[PDB]
């Protein structure tokens, strides 16, 4: 059965032109008809909304912009329709600004939305949809979260079951890390309207992930994809959940999910960063660099830029381009979150290449502070401090190397470095360390004893 | 002084940290949850649409 029709009354007459929503003519003709017949604005908006549902965004944009000039206002509550037109056009430009890659077009779209909202203020300053629009718009600028929170709270005080206001509160609560409040708002939204969008489950999924509720997160992202198969965010969520399992089958699943996401949106930063990481393990550094550089330019999130910089640095690091690797590791440490210490390890290694053992030590200390008793970090920091003139640093090195040799007794270098430190205060300990290194070299490496070790044992 | 290779810590080696690190689920500031303010039917409550068991498990 046909989707429906809309009635256009002919000027000063009782005759009507009926437009079928399944056979809507071209927008330029519709605009000409509506303009010549001086048709009321609600009809312009209804037509534009139907074009929008059909994905006919060009005609929708044309209709709303034309309606602001030629839409007839000679009817009751026309002001609410003017508000609807201005807020719909502003909200669409905000959605484009979210999707826009060109920073200048994005700034222009944001400026147009701001102007449209400023014009709407003169008609109905406290309209609920207007407040929702402005609160959602504040999230794009980011610094106005407290204003958005107050506006969503006002809407909820008038209509506490308002789904947009609940989603707004959930998003702000999540950014403020109140994952229980956010999940409660998403749950209330879904409980109030079973027909809610697939994206409502995506938000629930994110809350479940941060709450370490991996089963419900997996179910939420799967349900989002079941309702909307183009949900890249759900594919990324599932890919992260699978990759975190560390199982070979889950790793394969993660790569398949990322490949599906890439076929849907090849510009998404999370997809590009994880694909770069995958191609890195496949040693296709050309793809790593291409994907990570494109990812870095496709996002404004410092944590994602930091991860992109880490992938870039690691690619240059394998290519022995220690200077570019240093630059990308350095940038990554500037952009890195308090939990992302991987860039400090790479930067520390590049400082070693540059001979800057003090900053290298600080980098490895930052890593060790995040990952205590880590073998590689304790080994490197111990080695760096062993050469230090400070006796406390020598004692620290002694402690780290003791832990290293206790965890990995087959590491010949750790035994030799420990022996060199012990020579100053514990001759028997040094002898025991050199003897152990000698034994490992002869029995396990089956290599002849270096003359330096023999000399030191003699001394 | 034992002659350790100066580059032994500079050359790239796959660390235990790198192998054991678990990926964080990072998102854009809107978390990818687009709030639809254009189509009024998107949040229109139809009393005939019953809750699916898959959604119920998430609400339980």
């Amino acid at each position: 059965m046909s989707r429906g029709s809309i009635e256009i009354p002919l000027r000063d007459t009782d005759e009507v032109i009926e437009l079928d929503f399944d056979q809507l003519p071209e927008g330029d003709e519709v605009i000409s008809i509506l303009k010549q017949e001086h048709t009321q604005l609600h009809i312009w908006i209804a037509l534009a909304l139907e074009y929008y549902k059909q994905g006919k965004t060009e005609e929708f944009v044309k209709l709303l912009e034309a309606a602001r000039i030629d839409g007839n206002l000679d009817y009751r509550d026309h002001e609410k329709d003017q508000m609807t037109c201005l807020d719909t056009l502003a909200a669409y430009y905000v959605q484009q600004a979210r999707k826009e890659k060109n920073k200048d077009n994005k700034k222009d779209l944001i400026t147009q939305a701001t102007l449209l909202y400023t014009m709407a203020d003169k008609i109905i300053m406290y309209d609920q949809n207007h407040l929702l629009g402005r609160a959602c718009f504040c999230l794009l600028e980011g610094d106005k979260m407290d204003q958005a929170d107050a506006q969503f709270h006002f809407v909820l005080n008038q209509s506490p079951n308002n789904i947009p206001a609940l989603l707004g509160k959930a998003c702000i609560s999540f950014n403020k890390k109140d994952y229980r409040g956010a999940l409660a708002y998403y749950k209330k939204a879904l409980r109030t309207n079973p027909g809610c969008p697939a994206e409502v489950r995506l938000g629930m999924g994110h809350c479940f992930v941060k709450l370490n509720k991996l089963e419900k997160a997996r179910l939420a992202f799967s349900r989002a994809l079941e309702l909307n198969s183009k949900c890249v965010g759900a594919l990324v969520g599932l890919a992260v959940l699978e990759l975190n399992n560390k199982e070979a089958d889950s790793i394969k699943n993660g790569v398949q999910l990322l490949s599906r996401a890439y076929t849907i949106d090849p510009s998404n930063p999370m997809v590009l960063n994880h694909l770069a990481n995958h191609f890195f393990f496949k040693k296709d550094y050309s793809k790593v660099q291409h994907l990570a550089l494109h990812a870095f330019h496709n996002t404004e999130v410092e944590a994602m830029q930091a991860e992109s910089c880490y992938q870039l640095a690691r690619s240059f690091h394998v290519q022995e381009d220690y200077d570019q690797a240093f630059q990308y590791y350095y940038q990554a440490t500037q952009f890195a979150s308090s939990s992302f210490v991987l860039p400090f390890f790479g930067l520390g290694q590049m400082y070693i290449y540059r001979g800057d053992k003090e900053n290298a030590s600080q980098c490895f200390e930052k890593v060790l502070k995040a990952y205590p008793n880590n073998y590689e970090t304790m080994k490197i920091l111990g080695s760096l401090y062993a050469a230090s003139e400070d006796q406390e640093k020598r004692d620290i090195a002694k402690g780290h190397l003791k832990k290293v040799t206790e965890q990995y007794p087959d590491d010949v270098e750790a035994w030799i470095e420990l022996a060199q430190i012990l020579e100053q205060t514990d001759i028997q300990g040094a002898l025991s360390a050199y003897g152990t290194a000698t034994r490992i070299l002869q029995e396990k490496v089956q290599a002849d004893v270096p003359p330096e070790i023999l000399n030191n044992v003699g001394a | 002084t034992y002659p350790f290779d100066q580059n032994r810590f500079v050359q790239y080696k796959a660390t235990s940290l790198e192998k054991q690190h678990k990926h964080d689920l990072l998102t854009e500031p809107d978390l990818g949850v687009t709030i639809d303010l254009i189509n009024p039917d998107t949040y229109r409550i139809d009393p005939n649409v019953l809750l699916d068991p898959a959604d119920e498990k998430l609400l339980e």
